[PDB]
């Protein structure tokens, strides 16, 4: 419940905006350390915020479609410094939250199966 | 010795970025 | 000095492009930490051209320029960094290929944020080998190694590591010159990353995919071994599927 207004806040921070391109891997571990904080909220929901933190910041388009019980998450328009940064946010809230993530990246498009 | 190439390396630019433009 | 500051902002006014921002602010960064005149000069005008094109991609070869004079431009600068910036400009200027001219700009600037003198060695022997040649798919090739190969003295490899990566170089200019394909090549610098980080490699081949599982990286080494094939794929043209699990990387051909 705190969660979702948390990622709202640290929405509005992030589409305010590799200086200024880490600060969106400093607001994604900030929802997965309160979602931490917080065990009420779904480890992979919460993980998912994360990815859209820094895609909403960014400026990248996000596409999600299931094929399971798994989600998998498709990001495109993405540079060879960006997946950088998207790979490094994505495995620390992974971490922080506990969940399996395989990242798959290919082109200007970064695939992630949670 | 060394500040002789930094002058060619403004030079290299300087023709890179304008003669680019000579459309 | 400080219209420098107002050219690269007004560009990210009107731009979105994360490299756009990023070089505009990288050049401008760089510029107070030269005040030569000559460099406050180059970085100004590669500004107002870059405010006068809506190709993305010629306004990003146009701030590469300015932060590759910028960053030897500082009078602290050895010769070799120097030298590294003039091949890197020459080679670049002579080729209409957009890869290259980016490949050439970005190999450099990443060459020239290391004092390492074996490093820079490496990079100015490579840039005098692509300069003297004219088949495109070695120039592409080597300016791919260098890159890859000054990501690895700038994270902070072994001494060790990096001579059995300078090795991999002289096979990856070799290799070129017979005529590899551009997977082949590209397997190669997935050799040099592996070899100079010091960890495991399994090399299998599954009809015409060459799957390449690497072992016992971290975060900080799968960083440097995922922009560094991302930049030499981008040159070569070669179609590549990197997958993490953790631990673990999975390069796909």
């Amino acid at each position: 419940e705190a969660v979702r207004r948390r990622f709202e806040e640290l929405l509005r921070e992030a589409l305010a905006f590799r200086e200024t391109l880490e600060h969106a891997v400093r607001l994604a571990r900030e929802l997965a350390e309160f979602a931490a904080s917080h065990p009420e909220f779904n480890r992979q929901e919460a993980v998912l915020l994360a990815i859209e933190l820094m895609v909403r910041a960014m400026g990248v388009t996000m596409e999600t479609h299931r094929s399971g019980n798994e989600v998998k998450v498709v990001i495109k328009g993405l540079n060879i410094d960006e997946q950088v940064a998207l790979y490094r946010a994505v495995r620390e809230t992974s971490k922080i939250m506990g969940v399996e993530t395989e990242i798959e990246v290919e082109g200007d498009t970064q695939t992630i199966v949670v | 010795r060394k500040k002789e190439l930094a002058k060619e390396v403004i030079e290299t630019a300087k023709k890179l970025i304008e003669k680019l433009a000579k459309e | 000095k400080e219209e420098i500051k107002r050219l690269a902002e007004e560009l990210k006014e009107k731009t979105k492009n994360e490299e756009i921002k990023r070089l505009a602010e990288e050049a401008a960064e760089l510029a107070e930490r030269s005040d030569d005149p000559e460099v406050l000069e180059v970085v100004k005008k590669a500004l107002e051209e870059a405010l006068k094109s809506k190709n993305e991609e010629k306004i990003e070869l146009l701030l590469l320029v300015a932060v590759l004079v910028a960053e030897a431009g500082s009078v602290d600068a050895v010769e070799e960094k120097l030298e590294i910036a003039l091949l890197a400009l020459k080679l670049a200027e002579e080729s209409k290929d957009p890869r290259i001219i980016r490949g050439a700009l970005r190999a450099a600037i990443a060459a020239l944020r290391s004092d390492d003198p074996l490093a820079l060695k490496t990079v100015k022997e490579a840039l005098e080998r692509a300069r003297a040649s004219k088949d495109e798919r070695l120039i592409r090739a080597i300016l791919a190694a260098a890159y890859a190969f000054a990501l690895l003295a700038v994270a902070g490899a072994s001494a060790e590591r990096l001579k059995e990566a300078e090795a991999i170089v002289k096979e990856l200019i070799a290799a070129a010159e017979k005529g590899a394909s551009p997977q082949e090549l590209v397997l190669l610098v997935i050799e040099m990353m592996v070899k100079g980080m010091g960890v495991t490699m399994e090399t299998h081949r599954s009809g015409n995919e060459v799957k390449v599982v690497i072992k016992g990286l971290h975060e900080s080494q799968q960083e440097v071994l995922l922009e560094a094939v991302l930049f030499a794929a981008e040159l070569m043209g070669v179609r590549v599927r990197i997958r993490f699990k953790g631990d673990t990387v999975t390069i796909v051909v």
